[PDB]
């Protein structure tokens, strides 16, 4: 049914897309570990997927929020991975054992940096927002850029099929739409803000558990309903939600209470939605859903 | 939901902010199950008011203040996320607050058998289990505490450990556990790990335990 | 003397700044502002049901909607909250007579 693996040290699970493809890594107090997922299973029933722990890396410090970048290859055996990742010392790095890069100092962020996110033009783009009121561009000559937001910036994603326009949620509830390029505040709507789809969809979460839909009229959401949103990759329409603190974790697209696991830390989509990663206190897990 | 409402406004002009405030702010987040954002909040501020009067939220703080010093806001916080079910977090504070640091040794050692029984997952910490029976004869710590490790059962790995212990306490805690072994249980395992462990010393107890199987059988 | 102006951006934008100066104004009650919105569209005692949160925002999606597109629609915007505040005092001056004293 599902697989389950013990996990020493736990924070975030990312899930790997941007470029290796089968692979997960959690966040953790020392640093991140790299799991494969593994499709085949010895029985020779089909659709059960192991993780596979391959490696600890080490940093000595907590990772909060990690993304992958495309940069990451796999040749013959050795893993070249890089890692957009948030450190509890406020720090954006990127990781390549070899090097890292460091933000921090006068630019980079002051307050705690809630999320992190990477893009692909003829460069690369890391973005961040944090508690100190400021969405930062990062390019990749260093070029930087520090925007002021209303208030602290909760999360922010690039358009997805176009790497020039962003979202930007603030913790106050504006939802904000940037373009970096072009003149920065392009658009505004009154947990976090996401898209969907080619961005042919925009998501609006609360904590209260309000969520907005819109099809990106007047700007009023086209629907809503009742966490925090966590995005199925390949269907607009399925959405996941989930009980933080039990561990009740609801699939809306009726109400569906698909899975009971304890706490939940963290949870993502498999790279071509089969299966859900979640990370508990002591345990990380792959379930599968169908419809 | 009165006072996740108001959250913003306790945060405003600079002179008017205070790490008072910021333990307020760590708390509403617990409340409403916002986990992440209390810890963020816990760690960036530090309660170091013992004596103000005027805040009943500082009561539990200050209950061990009039005991102990500093490292009491980390087993304050510890405390508190043991509390709402959040182990991740509990055992990292635990950590901080020896790190921050005799009679408050001993009370904050008791408590981090009690609290580290409870969550399970931070006792896989094996160079502080032998850390323990090394400075004094705590053993049976190391005993209950192992016991929930081998309650999380990862044998394999489990074993592999107890090769960094001292020999001296292995035979100890092996032996004990061993006796423990002896529980009738359908797990035939616990005597093959056993007499693993019988073949790295003399050999000469997995041959007794083995006709003791044998006659329960 | 109430005095008012467009906005560079540190007490935000046009928008906001209107609609804590409509809200905030010692001649104000919540039935006039009900009243008011009634011009701006159709709705009667629907509009006691509301929140006042809720009836902040439909006020203020209530303007936004009618304005259409930088310069010309924030001086356009200004104007539709001007009218909006001028209907809203209107009807509330009918409340200042005084009736007695106790």
């Amino acid at each position: 049914a599902t697989y389950t693996v013990d996990c020493e040290d736990y924070v975030h699970v990312v899930e790997f897309n941007p470029f290796a493809g089968s692979l997960l890594a959690y966040g953790g107090i020392s640093y991140v570990v790299i799991a494969s997922c593994r499709f085949q299973e010895e029985d020779s029933t089909v659709e059960g997927i192991e993780f596979k722990t391959l490696k600890t890396f080490h940093h000595g410090e907590r990772v909060v929020a990690i993304a992958w970048s495309p940069e990451t290859r796999c040749d013959a055996l050795l893993p070249l991975l890089r890692f957009a990742t948030a450190a509890g010392d406020k720090k954006i790095r990127i990781f390549t054992f070899q090097d890292k890069n460091e933000y921090k100092v006068i630019e980079g962020h002051s307050g705690y940096i809630n999320d992190l996110v990477f893009c692909s033009p003829e460069g690369t783009d890391i973005a961040s927002v944090g508690d100190d009121h400021t969405c930062r561009i990062w390019d990749l000559g260093k070029q930087i850029a520090m925007f002021i937001l209303r208030s602290p910036g909760m999360s922010v994603a690039w358009h997805p099929e176009g790497a020039f326009k962003l979202m930007v949620a603030e913790k106050t509830g504006t939802i904000r739409f940037y373009d970096l390029t072009t003149h920065q505040a392009i658009l505004s709507l009154e947990m976090s803000a996401d898209w969907c789809v080619r961005n042919t969809l925009r998501i609006g979460a609360v904590a209260g558990n309000d969520w907005i839909i819109w099809e990106m009229q007047d700007n009023k959401p086209a629907h809503a309903d009742r966490r925090m949103f966590r995005w199925s990759k390949c269907n607009e329409n399925v959405f996941a939600t989930t009980g933080y603190p039990k561990s009740q974790i609801a699939i809306h697209h009726p109400q569906p209470i698909l899975i009971g696991t304890p706490v939940g830390s963290g949870l993502s989509w498999h790279r071509r939605l089969p299966l859900c990663v979640v990370g508990g206190y002591r345990k990380l897990f792959f379930w599968l859903t169908e419809m | 939901t009165q006072l996740q409402e108001y959250v913003r406004l306790l945060l405003p002009w600079c002179q008017v902010n205070v790490g008072s405030c910021h333990f307020m702010l760590a708390q509403c987040y617990l409340v409403a199950g916002e986990g992440h954002k209390a810890l963020d909040c816990f760690s960036q501020a530090a309660s170091e008011v013992e004596r103000e009067d005027f805040l009943e939220k500082l009561i539990r703080v200050e209950e061990g203040e009039s005991v102990s010093p500093r490292l009491q806001y980390y087993n304050r916080v510890l405390r508190l996320l043991e509390d709402v079910g959040l182990p991740e977090l509990v055992i990292q504070l635990a950590t901080i607050a020896i790190g921050e640091a005799w009679r408050s040794q001993a009370a904050l050692r008791t408590r981090i058998f009690k609290h580290h029984l409870d969550m399970g997952h931070n006792n896989q910490a094996y160079d502080a289990l032998t850390q323990i029976p090394d400075p004094s004869r705590q053993l049976d710590c190391l005993r209950q505490l192992v016991v929930v490790l081998c309650e999380r059962s990862q044998l394999q790995d489990l074993v592999e450990f107890p090769y960094v212990n001292l020999h001296n306490e292995v035979v100890g805690i092996i032996e004990s556990r061993a006796r423990a072994v002896d529980l009738m249980t359908h797990n035939y395992y616990e005597l093959l790990y056993a007499f693993h462990i019988y073949r790295h010393n003399y050999r000469k107890a997995g041959s007794v335990m083995f006709e003791y199987g044998m006659r329960l059988g | 003397l109430p005095e008012d102006d467009l906005a560079i951006s540190d007490e935000q934008e046009p928008q906001e700044a209107y609609l804590e100066c409509l809200f905030a104004p010692g001649r104000f009650t919540i039935a006039a502002v009900q009243k008011a919105i009634q011009i701006l569209r159709k709705g009667s005692g629907r509009v006691l049901d509301l929140s006042w949160e809720e009836l902040r925002k439909d006020v203020t999606l209530t303007v936004e909607n009618e304005i259409q597109n930088q310069e010309e629609f924030r001086q356009i915007n200004i104007e539709n909250w001007c009218k909006f505040y001028t209907c809203c005092l209107q009807y509330q001056e009918t409340l200042s007579r005084p009736l007695a004293l106790l």
